């Protein structure tokens, strides 16, 4: 329960504060086939593109 | 007997809302409290500066009385 209330407090002080979005924005883009055979795998997988999940 | 840890008929419901209330204002009040204290400063200032220019006029009179 408190954790819970917790990571909605994480979102409250990060996730739309202007200056950490345009800190980091254009940044590491990952195209699929790159993703695929640079052998990536979970969150990048996730993170880009493909519908993957063990 | 056999006293393990489970549950008591079940436990209750663990919120996973992302509970945001974005509590604001609207840009009309904003533009309104903003050219309201804008007009305010500029009022009073411009009395103050009125003022002002009288008392240097004081001191032009000072000068000028003084000078032989």
């Amino acid at each position: 329960k408190n954790f819970s209330l917790r990571i909605d407090e994480l979102e409250e002080m990060l996730t739309n504060n202007r200056i950490w979005r345009n800190r980091t924005v254009d940044i590491g883009v990952v195209t699929a086939e790159d993703a695929l055979n640079y052998g990536f795998s979970g969150v990048m997988l996730r993170g880009s593109g493909i519908q993957w999940d063990l | 007997v056999k006293q393990d840890m489970p549950p008591v008929g079940g436990y209750g419901p663990i919120d996973y809302k992302r509970n945001l209330p974005r509590r604001g204002l609207s840009g009309y009040s904003m533009f309104a409290v903003g050219i309201g204290a804008l007009l305010f400063g500029y009022w009073s200032m411009m009395r103050w500066n009125r003022e002002r220019r009288r008392l240097q006029i004081e001191d032009f009179e000072a000068r000028i009385a003084l000078m032989p």
